[PDB]
Formats: structure tokens, sequence, C-alpha cells
């Protein structure tokens, strides 16, 4: 709940990031991950964490 | 849900917090003053008459 929610720097989202790329890549989610790259402009990453 | 890949993300997650853990800064610099080597007056011609 605490320490760091919604108001955060830039800066630290890479590091929350890093787990979900890591998980992506587990050979059998390759739908999603492909979907996600392809069409990330339109839909960007923060909004994809934040869901 | 796939219960192999949260474990391989915990693993991954507590790799990177210990590695960043481990990590000292401890610096070696010297200090910024002289030697002092040693030295001697040299004296200058003149002339004398009485």
């Amino acid at each position: 709940p605490t320490r760091y929610g919604t108001s955060e720097s830039i800066d630290k989202f890479k590091i929350a990031w890093e787990n979900v790329e890591s998980v992506l890549n587990m050979e059998g989610n390759d739908f999603v991950k492909t979907i996600m790259y392809a069409y990330e402009d339109n839909f960007p990453k923060k909004d994809f964490y934040m869901m | 849900p796939n219960d192999e890949a949260t474990i391989k993300a915990l693993d991954n997650v507590i790799k990177q917090i210990e590695a960043l853990s481990v990590i000292v800064n401890r610096s070696e610099k010297a200090d910024d003053a002289q030697i002092l080597g040693p030295n001697t007056y040299k004296q200058l011609l003149e002339h004398l008459f009485s």
C-alpha cells in the first residue's frame, strides 16, 4: 500500500517493469508478449502495469 | 497460474537485492601536502674598500 504508490518518479518504474518483462518470457506466454510489443504506442506500459 | 515462474521471479529479486547490498565504498585518497626538500642561501657579490 504505502512506500512509493502512485506518486513516484519515473526512474523507479524500470525496476518494477523488470519482473514483468522476466515473467513475459517464460516459454508459453508468447501471445501476450507479442501483442504488447506490437502495439506499445497505443497502449503504453504504465497503464498496463496499473491494470 | 504457473507456479514455476513466480519462484524464478522471487529468486531473481533476492539475488538482485543482496548483490546491491554487498557493495561498500572505501577510498584511499592521499593528502594535498608537499615534501619540502632541503635548500641553502645563495650569496651575492659585493665590493669593499677602506
